[PDB]
């Protein structure tokens, strides 16, 4: 029922302008904060921008600050990203991600599809492993490291795990380093302490291959990991 | 001296706390009492200590730059208090003449507009001397004198006391008419409310234009100080009677 | 008429309950209270470090 | 026939009274006469929750001891994060007249009800991101005064039609009806094991019901007015009732009789809410004289007063870990005490 | 201190704004508690729990009919109670007087004013003119009562005098009864309720401002 469709993209000359649109359906779009996150054609996920619920708070990445403007039209249930002076490094696939923030909520739970765009300090998240060959039925573990401790004074360790299957948008697996996302099989577990976390999957099956990303939500900008690629 | 400042600040702080302590103070009629208490608190906390130090020492100590600001914050606070009394009277008149249409007339997003307009007019009146319209300052910085420029004195006195006074009198006369018609209890209350304001502010705002425009009838300095401190007395007395 | 029959049936059902002495039940309640004295944050003040509400 | 049945009922009641008398050798006061007094207890308002614009009627703590739910006359059911005083949720109610609210032990559902004779159950965990109504239990012919969850699918409600009900939320129809009260049932308290519960009514009577079979096992009397609040002891072997006669009473299930009465000459006002501490040593009683009292449940001595409400105290609860006490009132403010 | 905590606080502030908006919207409505008894005709006095909303002079009134011992404490903040009495039936008149006395002396309704509606005055006039039933049979005090058809006026004033005698006793002036005589075909009941509510709110405002 929940659907985030995206329109725009395509070929853009350098220095031009382009407006990407994200149409929401099946959920209360007014109460969800929204993010734009881009993935390079052969690299990991890059957080672009964030607009709060009611447009009361807006954040941008320093790479796109000044050139990108994010906005939302609640009555039309639409999200807009207006981009000007597009460099050749801005070619990517953009996703609009919903995220609602209250006690016990699961941000980044639903990711939209991708819209392509071809243009002709920060906390560092480290994924030492870049490719792990695995066989079905064997339990494996993906390790991730943080330059700064993601543990907060309130007891929450703001670490999120995402899985991107070949040809599909990312989906949330584990949020805040321990909690399991709804609809995700119990074969996934997340553990670890400040600056060092692990994601253990037992009885690996099909459709679990792909890229695994560790993201931090301790403070903006939001930074991902390199991405550990599990392949048969 | 200091006892008056303590009494006024304590009364205003207590009023501010007591309004927020209960949710029955969600209507605009309590927002207005909060505005009055805030104006009197600001007055008795900032302006009044400097005036008492001026009366004790007999000379300015903070310097010409830091005493010319004291000649504007005092005006701003006093005008804010007087216009707070004016808007309280207007609110009471609207609530008495239109009982069941009061919620749809005096509404938030409009009571707040009146609350902001009061301070806007207060600052408009008070930024007169700071921008230049004032008497030529004396060379000696150890002395600090009021702005007796005739045009500014006339304009400030008018728009700070006489314009609010007419509105207060008209609104409370109509309130008294309705109260006696709808049924001596109201007479005493309205008499006290109007009498405190008049007995506190009328002497000063009468002897100021008299001394500004009729130097032959210029009063003494002692009565000048007395009528100067009557406004401070009003600021200290307002939380005693208006919340109750 | 059936209401009285239902009432007497209920009274007979409630009259067959085996009852222990008041002393034994009071002793059990006192023992339960004593066994959990250290686990009650309200009975004894908790240091501000462990207090969730500051 | 009628006279014979009435005489038999009188004889049975006399036999029950004699049996209760025979099983009363000592008293709770005598046994706990040598116990160490609790002392002076002075809780302070750690948090104050504002946002309700009318009288607050019910309040229930979550099982995590951090989230709570409150219901007010403004048609609002507000779910608060007690640690940061952040309004997690605000639910508009179809009927503005609500007297009870409940929090599911799993935390996935909340319930409310009142003069509309309906028990509305709202699901908190939906993909749409908004709180929708999951079920509307109907069948009571009177106003609902209390409701408590057993599972995510079973709820026990008490109504003003002198009956209690155990429902099935999935099907939406009553699975058990508990009858025997003559007046309106005002409160109910589930046992810690959730195998039994107790219901107090306006006939100055409390009844112990077995959830499985669905019949009254024991009846407790001793109050002289309507019973407004009832709460189970932590071990499930006793319970406490508050009534309009300005008294609280402790009843023991195994002794089947009253143990202690908590009252004072100064207090002449009825009890609106009652609760127990985690250890059971403290009995929290909310009154309508604008303040709450703390009783030494083993010595019947007032150990402290929770003051700071400027109107009648309506609801009063204690967290599952015993950290704090939440007290609501008719001044639209609910406070947290530690 | 944390980004998610900041976003949660912003959500809480948005919820606060919505709650204040709804409260401001709801403060512009006056709520009436409709009481009485069966055969009194309370349902047609104005042309779980039953609710009705009617508008007059850009003012909205909400009338609630429940169906008065335990739930009535939920109505301790209504603007007024509309009590409807059928004055034609002398058999139930003492019951109506007892019910009105119970409502008036309730501890949760000590500040609520009552708008009494003596319904079905035409039937009372017909019964008085017929003479088959006499008021003095049920109320012996009617024999020596004189009005300030004359008999119909005397009976109506005696009934209103009994109700006002109940009202003024133990009233202390904190709430005022507003008696009215109404028939089934009457259509000015909304205007009467409007005027009485205006008087009640005016008295509330005067008491708030420390006036009379
Ligand atoms: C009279 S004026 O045109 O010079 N401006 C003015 C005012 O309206 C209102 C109070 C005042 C002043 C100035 C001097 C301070 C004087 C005052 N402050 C405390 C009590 N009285």
């Amino acid at each position: 029922d929940v659907q985030l469709v995206e329109s725009g993209g395509g070929l853009v000359q350098p220095g031009g302008s382009r407006k990407l649109s994200c149409s929401a359906s099946g959920f209360a779009f007014s109460s969800f904060g929204m993010h734009w996150v881009r993935q390079a054609p052969e690299k990991g996920l890059e957080w672009v921008a964030y607009i709060s619920s009611g447009s009361g708070t807006i954040y941008y990445a320093d790479t796109v600050k000044g050139r990108f403007t994010i906005s939302r039209d609640d009555p039309k249930n639409t999200l807009f990203l207006q981009m000007t002076s597009l460099r050749s490094e801005d070619t990517a696939m953009y996703y609009c991600v919903r995220s609602i923030y209250y006690y016990g909520s699961s941000p980044f739970d639903f990711w939209g599809q991708g819209t392509t765009l071809t243009v002709s300090s920060d906390i560092v998240m480290t994924q030492a492993t870049s490719s792990v060959p695995v066989t079905p039925g064997e339990s494996v573990s993906i390790s991730c490291r943080s330059s700064k401790s993601l543990l907060h004074s309130n007891g929450n360790t703001y670490l999120y795990w995402f899985l991107q299957r070949p040809g599909q948008s990312p989906q949330l697996l584990i949020y805040r380093m321990s909690n399991l996302a709804s609809g995700v099989p119990d074969r996934f577990s997340g553990s670890g302490s400040g600056t060092a976390f692990t994601l253990t999957i037992s009885r690996l099956e099909a459709e679990d291959v792909g890229v695994y990303y560790c993201m931090q939500h301790l403070e903006y900008p939001l930074t991902f990991g390199a991405g550990t690629k599990l392949e048969l | 001296l200091g006892g008056l400042i303590l009494f006024g600040v304590l009364g205003n702080i207590l009023v501010i706390l007591s309004v927020a302590c209960h949710r029955h103070l969600h209507s605009v009629t309590h927002y207005y009492i909060v505005n009055l208490a805030v104006a009197d608190l600001l007055l008795t906390s900032t302006v009044l200590p400097f005036s008492a130090i001026f009366e004790v020492l007999g000379y300015w100590a903070f310097g010409r730059v830091f005493c010319n600001i004291w000649a504007a914050v005092d005006v701003l606070c006093c005008t804010a208090s007087i216009m707070g009394l004016c808007i309280i009277s207007i609110d009471r008149y609207i609530g008495v003449s239109y009982p069941l249409r009061y919620p749809t007339i005096v509404t938030q997003r409009r009571g707040l507009m009146a609350l902001l307009c009061v301070w806007a007019l207060s600052l408009v009146i008070s930024i007169g001397p700071l921008f230049g319209w004032r008497q030529p300052a004396p060379e000696d910085e150890t002395i600090c004198q009021i702005n007796e420029e005739p045009g500014y004195v006339l304009f400030s006195a008018l728009g700070s006391f006489y314009l609010p006074l007419a509105i207060i009198l008209v609104m409370y006369c109509r309130v008294y008419v309705v109260a006696k018609r709808e049924s001596k209890k109201a007479a005493k209350t309205l008499g006290i409310v109007v009498g405190c304001f008049v007995l506190c502010w009328l002497p000063f705002f009468l002897v100021m234009p008299i001394g500004s425009f009729f130097p032959d009838f210029k009063p003494s300095e002692t009565v000048f100080k007395i009528v100067f401190w009557l406004g401070y007395l009003n600021s200290c007395i307002n939380p005693i009677i208006y919340p109750c | 008429i059936a209401q009285a029959r239902k009432l007497v049936e209920q009274l007979k059902m409630e009259a067959n309950i085996d009852r222990i002495k008041v002393s034994k039940a009071a002793a059990d309640l006192m023992a339960y209270c004593e066994a959990h004295a250290k686990e009650d944050p309200l009975l004894t003040p908790v240091p501000a470090s462990e207090n969730p509400f500051r | 026939e009628l006279d014979q049945l009435r005489q038999e009922a009188e004889q049975l009641k006399n036999q029950i009274r004699d049996a209760r008398k025979a099983c009363a050798d000592a008293t709770l006061s005598q046994i706990t006469n040598n116990i160490d007094p609790v002392g002076r207890i002075q809780m302070r308002t750690r948090r104050t929750l504002r946002g309700h614009l009318a009288k607050i009627y019910a309040m229930h703590w979550g099982t995590d001891s951090r989230l709570l739910v409150s219901a007010s006359q403004d048609g609002k059911l507000i779910i608060w994060d007690s640690y940061t005083t952040n309004k997690v949720h605000a639910i508009p109610l179809r009927s503005s007249w609500v007297m009870t609210c409940a929090y599911a032990p799993s935390g996935n559902y909340v319930a409310c009800g009142g003069l509309d004779n309906i028990c509305s159950i709202y699901n908190l965990k939906t993909r749409e991101g908004n709180v929708r109504v999951s079920r509307e239990l109907a069948g009571h012919t009177g106003y609902l005064s209390c409701c408590r969850f057993l599972d995510d699918n079973q709820i026990v409600t008490s109504s003003g039609d002198t009956t209690c009900a155990l429902w099935d939320i999935e099907t939406g129809q009553q699975t058990t009806t508990f009858t025997g009260h003559t007046g309106d049932v005002m409160s109910l308290s589930l046992a810690p094991d959730t195998r039994l519960f107790v219901s107090g009514a306006c006939d100055a009577s409390a009844k112990l019901w077995d959830v499985r079979e669905g019949m009254c096992r024991q009846t407790f009397t001793g109050h002289e007015s309507d019973i407004n609040a009832i709460c189970f002891f932590p071990n499930g072997n006793a319970f406490a009732t508050g009534s309009d006669d300005a008294t609280c009473r402790l009843f023991d299930l195994r002794a089947d009789q009253e143990l202690m009465t908590y009252s004072h000459d100064n207090i002449i006002c009825g009890i609106t809410s009652v609760s127990f501490s985690k250890s059971g040593r403290l009995l929290l009683a909310g009154y309508d004289d604008f303040n709450c009292n703390v009783w030494d449940a083993l010595k019947a001595d007032r150990a402290g007063v929770l003051a700071g409400h400027d109107n009648r105290v309506s609801c009063l609860g204690v967290t599952d870990d015993g950290m704090a006490v939440a007290t609501g009132s008719w001044d639209s403010f609910l406070k947290i005490w530690n | 201190v944390s980004a998610e905590d900041k976003a949660a606080a912003e959500r809480s502030k948005m919820i606060d704004k919505n709650l204040r908006e709804d409260g401001e919207k709801a403060r512009r409505t006056l709520r009436l508690l409709l009481l009485g008894a069966d055969n009194s005709g309370k349902s047609t006095i104005v042309k779980g729990i039953f609710e009705t909303k009617f508008q007059v002079d850009k003012v909205n009134f909400h009338m609630f009919d429940v169906g008065r011992r335990k739930w009535i404490q939920c109505f301790n903040d209504v603007t007024a109670i509309i009590f409807v009495v059928d004055s034609s039936d002398y058999n139930r008149l003492q019951e109506a007087l007892n019910d009105f006395k119970s409502i008036w002396n309730n501890r949760w309704l000590r500040t609520i004013s009552v708008i009494l509606f003596l319904n079905k005055q035409d039937l009372l006039a017909e019964k008085v003119l017929a003479g088959k039933s006499k008021i003095e049979d049920y109320f012996p005090e009617f024999a020596r009562y004189t009005t300030p058809d004359p008999r119909v006026t005397r009976a109506k004033y005696f009934i209103r005098k009994e109700f006002v005698d109940i009202s003024t006793a133990s009233g202390d002036g904190r709430h005022i009864c507003y008696p009215h005589f109404t028939c089934a075909v009457d259509t000015e009941n909304a205007r009467r309720i409007f005027n009485d509510c205006k008087d009640i709110i005016l008295q509330m405002n005067l008491r708030e401002y420390n006036l009379v």
